[PDB]
């Protein structure tokens, strides 16, 4: 049975195959064929924030766009203040392998995460006023990846053992969790309206994941490599995947397919990070090749380079009303550019 | 404006009182040295580890050789696949590769481990230490034959012992040229590539050897004169 | 969709002969070095032979050394393998692999117990 | 006594003053640079070597005026303070080069023999503080003529500026104390630093032959070329120091060594030039850092 | 049978996945590029703003 079984698949597949040549109608640049061109897009180095000592791992912006979060490999976690470039707190974690922070919306908590398979939650605003250990989340048999705040009470966590669970804080259990990849699942990001969830993992595919039901809706390949960066479209009808045979892509949701590629000749390491605008117009990528490059995404024609960086570029940031970009690449420097 | 001011003061002191805590802390973590070990189930690289011990699912050490500070991961919570955690142990000072000789059927594996670290992107800046383990075992291999290595390597029967080999004090000549052989088989694909970036440093060990730490203080002694030649513009 | 799919295969007797060949498709054929692998009754996957992105280098294990050859073809994006001279210890399940990252010389994981990047495999037997 | 001569002294020391004034500023320009890059680093070195650089530079600003010494040859019509300053500098600078030569050759031997220790020597803070001293010893010490007016006379300034030739008193003592302190032990203290450190290298195992050979190059160009540029002076001083101290009324001595004297005086300003090409230019990694500027 | 029960849960999501209603490209393309034109005014990286209300001068 196991050969029908197969046969079987085989012929899914092929109806599968059937269906999406048929929803293809035009392609993507013919439709954006007429729009003007963005231009020379010239950023420039605004404040440059020091302190840390070994290679930057991650950040996230706070929804004030003035507070900040930075994570090292050396063991520290620093919340700055960018207007002032005044640090505002300074926490020293257990482990030293972190991979992912987040910021409460609300502002009180802040969350992170590595290779103990642990993820830490440290309360800011305390009566006494320190920050401190708050509550341990434990069950994943992997490394953080990264992690999301929905509320202040549930989050959202990706592991390197092919799963992602949802976590009631208060109580410190697992709702939900949801299994289906076959390799390591590398990033996600959550929808504007915290109803949906993507994630791209190491097999070359993305899936798209319902929070209430946990089940799977909708699988997306198309790229030859692992895949290792993605977030969401402003829309939330969109989003974007970088891996490592050095070229992005954008996929849909309603439509079930590949939209555009972003690809060069000269261009052989992959993308790092990926992140896009407030208008949904400009998508920022950083690379292996110690800098970072802005693609006009309608037109897929690039449009900026940002350089100035030394090393690796690991992590990438936008504000929430789009008045600055984060960069924290490998020298342990972090630059705002506007 | 009065509130202004009046906050200004307060975020600058707290400022100071950090960047004070940074300076700090940044002092006593330049001075201390990190190390990665891998290895191979069979090998037993944990032993060794207790025994330099003696004298959340990473393991951990700590040891001390001549007032200098030595520290020792190793990741085992995870899944076989490993070229994506890999890549946060770039900075360190050496990886420790511990080899099993005993076994020939899994020397092919691990001699494709070590050309595949060998050929990294963020691993040709790193210099390996080599721990050729199980030498009593393949000792009592070779002796007693019923396990020819012609056969898992059929370059062994045109293969003759370098000049500039010390052997033990006693020692039946078969017994160095297979041990030899196994060194020569790892050290000629760490040879072809490698613009004098790294080295890698072979040692022969058994199971009760009392003397790896300060075979890693010397061998991170010469890396760190290395470094320091290529860093004061003596080359 | 990365797509790799074995062929050949049958039944030989000690000191046949049987070639072997993987199609591919999904991906560029030629940045991309590539090996043989094979899991027989019993134990584990093992490697055997590999082959780089332009067809210079080529490597063996002993035990193979002086009787099979391995091919690559880039106008039919084609994996061969000339096998001859076969002893009972050759029967198991053939998969050829692909090495993740693009213009690398190395690459980590080719035999692991879940890989995403191989084909079904054929049985061939002695 | 004799009637030696005074003006007969003036063929090679104009040229070769302007060959030194014309070369060994840019490239002491470009060290200086090479030097604050490398500090921006968080680098102790490049504090020493932008010292250095600073030294060589008031040197070569001071040299133009004594192209005039011999424009009119005589009667120093400029003045007694341009004597008691300028000639100050002029026979002073040398040392605080040779000082710092040393303070790099001792911070070399501490990063190479022992990797591992001296953590607390090896800061921007400590290679400031050593500076600070090394330049406030050497001028308190070497500002005898600034102060006072009586001591300065023991210097002519009559005509001439800065000679004497029946030497008396205390410029002798003063000429055995800058051969025996000023020269010598700096020089033991950069031969010994760099025997340790070729030693050092000789048992590498990491280091191929070429690039032990290479350094061996480089060490003992940089040992030589020293004693090379400075010997003849300090001889002939040495020299007619201890035999004037025998025989005071003999003046066929300085007959028989004038020129020589002038003609050393004339070589030993070469170091200037010296210094920056052998610190900064030479090395293949500073050559692409001076690219990088 | 744990592989058969594996791919019958494969085949199970399959068929899951094979009737998603779905819409042409054309409608999802034309409604990005519409969004992304309809707030093209309050985006400072794209459209450069005034000194004064910056807030990294």
């Amino acid at each position: 049975e196991l050969d029908q079984l197969r046969q079987e698949a085989e012929q899914l597949k092929n109806q599968i195959r059937d269906a999406r040549k048929a929803c293809a109608d035009a392609t993507l640049s013919q439709i954006t064929n007429n729009i003007d061109p963005v231009g020379r897009i010239q950023m420039r180095t605004r404040r440059t924030l020091r302190g840390h000592l070994a290679k930057i791992y991650a950040m996230h912006w706070g929804t004030d766009s003035r507070l900040l979060v930075s994570a090292s490999q050396d063991g520290k976690l620093i919340i700055w203040d960018s207007y002032t470039t005044n640090k505002v707190h300074a926490i020293p974690l257990r482990s030293s392998w972190v991979m992912t922070c987040a910021y409460a919306p609300s502002g009180n908590y802040v969350a992170c995460g590595g290779l103990d398979n642990i993820c830490s939650i440290y309360n800011l605003k305390t009566r006494e006023g320190n920050v401190r250990v708050s509550r341990e989340l434990a069950g994943h048999t992997g490394y953080l990846s990264c992690c999301r705040f929905l509320d202040d009470n549930q989050i959202v966590t990706s592991s390197g053992d092919t799963t992602c669970a949802l976590w009631d804080i208060e109580t410190g259990q697992q709702t939900t969790t949801f299994t289906g990849h076959t390799g390591d699942v590398m990033s996600l990001s959550l929808a504007p309206d915290t109803r949906l969830f993507v994630s791209g993992a190491c097999d070359a595919s993305a899936k798209l994941w319902d929070v209430r039901e946990g089940m799977c809706r909708q699988t997306f390949t198309g790229h030859e490599s692992d895949i290792n960066a993605i977030c969401f479209f402003p829309n939330g009808n969109a989003f974007a995947t970088g891996s490592d045979d050095a070229t992005c892509r954008l996929f849909d949701l309603r439509a079930d397919q590949e939209l555009m590629t972003y690809s060069h000749d000269n261009i052989i390491c992959g993308i790092t990070s990926v992140s896009f605008s407030k208008s949904g117009r400009l998508l920022l990528a950083g690379y292996d090749d110690f800098n970072c490059n802005v693609w006009d995404a309608l037109k897929a024609d690039r449009a900026g380079v940002l350089a100035g960086h030394d090393n690796r570029v690991s992590c990438l940031g936008v504000t929430d009303d789009g008045m600055a970009v984060a960069t924290g690449s490998w020298d342990s420097f972090l630059k705002i550019w506007n | 404006t009065e509130d202004q001011r009046n906050e200004e003061k307060a975020q600058r002191e707290a400022n100071k009182k950090i960047e004070k805590q940074l300076q700090k802390d940044k002092q006593v973590y330049r001075a201390t040295h990190r190390l990665l070990l891998l290895g191979a189930d069979n090998s037993g690289k944990s032993t060794i580890v207790k025994q330099m011990r003696i004298l959340s699912g990473i393991f951990e050490t700590k040891f001390q050789v001549d007032k200098v500070n030595f520290h020792m991961f190793d990741v085992g919570g995870q899944r076989d696949e490993r070229r994506k955690w890999i890549q946060c142990f770039n900075d360190v000072t050496a990886i420790i590769f511990v080899v099993d000789s005993s076994d020939y059927n899994r020397l092919q594996e691990a001699l494709n481990l070590f050309k595949s670290i060998w050929n990294n992107r963020w691993l040709r800046t790193i210099s390996v230490i080599l721990f050729l383990n199980k030498q009593d075992l393949l000792a009592e291999k070779v002796l007693a034959g019923k396990s020819k290595i012609e056969d898992y390597f059929p370059e062994f029967a045109r293969y003759t012992t370098p000049e500039d080999a010390t052997p033990e004090p006693g020692e039946d000549p078969r017994v160095t040229r297979a041990k030899y052989f196994i060194r020569d088989e790892f050290l000629r694909i760490s040879t072809a590539s490698g613009d004098g970036r790294h080295y890698c440093y072979p040692h022969f060990t058994c199971a009760v050897d009392t003397e790896n730490a300060r075979r890693i203080f010397n061998d991170c002694k010469d890396i760190i004169l290395q470094m320091n030649l290529r860093e004061y513009n003596l080359v | 969709q990365v797509q790799l799919q074995e062929s050949g295969g049958g039944l030989v007797q000690p000191g046949g002969s049987l070639r072997l060949s993987c199609a591919a498709s999904g991906f560029t054929f030629s940045n991309y070095k590539m090996n043989w692998v094979r899991q027989a009754p019993g134990k584990g996957l093992e490697w055997v032979s590999d082959i780089s992105q332009s067809g210079a280098s080529i490597s063996y294990t002993g035990s193979v050394k002086g009787r099979f050859t391995i091919s690559r073809d880039n106008a039919k994006n084609t994996l061969y393998l000339q096998m001859n001279s076969l002893k009972p210890e050759d029967t198991a399940v053939y998969y050829c692999a692909r090495c993740p990252a693009p213009f690398t010389r190395d690459c980590f994981d080719v035999t692991s117990t879940t890989y995403a990047y191989r084909g079904q495999g054929t049985q061939v037997t002695v | 006594g004799c009637h030696v001569d005074s003006r007969v002294d003036h063929l090679f020391p104009p040229s070769l003053y302007i060959f030194v004034i014309g070369v060994g500023l840019p490239t002491n320009c470009l060290a200086l640079w090479a030097a604050y890059r490398q500090v921006q680093q968080r680098n102790e070195l490049g504090v020493y070597l932008m010292n250095l650089s600073i030294a060589d530079l008031l040197y070569i600003c001071t040299l133009p005026l004594w192209v005039d010494y011999f424009l009119h040859h005589d009667n120093w019509i400029h003045g007694p303070g341009s004597c008691k300053l300028f000639g100050f500098i002029f026979y002073t600078n040398i040392y605080i080069s040779i000082a710092f030569l040393c303070c790099i050759s001792v911070d070399r031997y501490l990063a190479v023999a022992h990797p591992l220790r001296f953590a607390r020597l090896r800061r921007v803070k400590t290679a400031v503080a050593v500076s600070s001293v090394v330049w406030a010893t050497e001028l308190g010490a070497n500002s005898a003529p600034l102060f006072h007016d009586e001591l300065f006379r023991d210097r002519y300034n009559h005509t001439f500026c800065f000679e004497k030739f029946p030497m008396e008193g205390w410029v002798a003592w003063m000429n055995l104390y800058r051969v025996f302190v000023g020269f010598l032990f700096p020089w033991a203290l950069m031969l010994l630093s760099y025997r340790g450190i070729l030693r050092a290298v000789r048992g590498s195992v990491s280091t191929e032959r070429q690039e032990k050979a290479k350094i061996k190059r480089l060490a003992l160009s940089l040992i030589a070329i020293v004693l090379v540029c400075f010997a003849p002076y300090h001889v002939l001083l040495l020299s007619r120091s201890a035999i004037y101290l025998g025989r005071p009324w003999d003046c066929g001595f300085e007959e028989r060594v004038f020129s020589a004297y002038h003609s050393s005086l004339a070589f030993t300003s070469l170091n200037c030039v010296a210094d920056p090409i052998l610190y900064c230019l030479v090395n293949e990694g500073a050559r692409s850092d001076v690219a990088k500027a | 049978t744990a592989s058969i029960a594996q791919a019958r849960k494969l085949v199970e999501q399959l068929k899951m996945e094979a009737n998603i209603d779905r819409i042409k490209v054309s409608k999802a393309a034309a409604d990005l590029m519409a969004y992304c034109e309809a707030h093209a005014k309050e985006d400072p990286l794209l459209t450069p703003v005034p000194a004064s209300e910056n807030p990294f001068r």
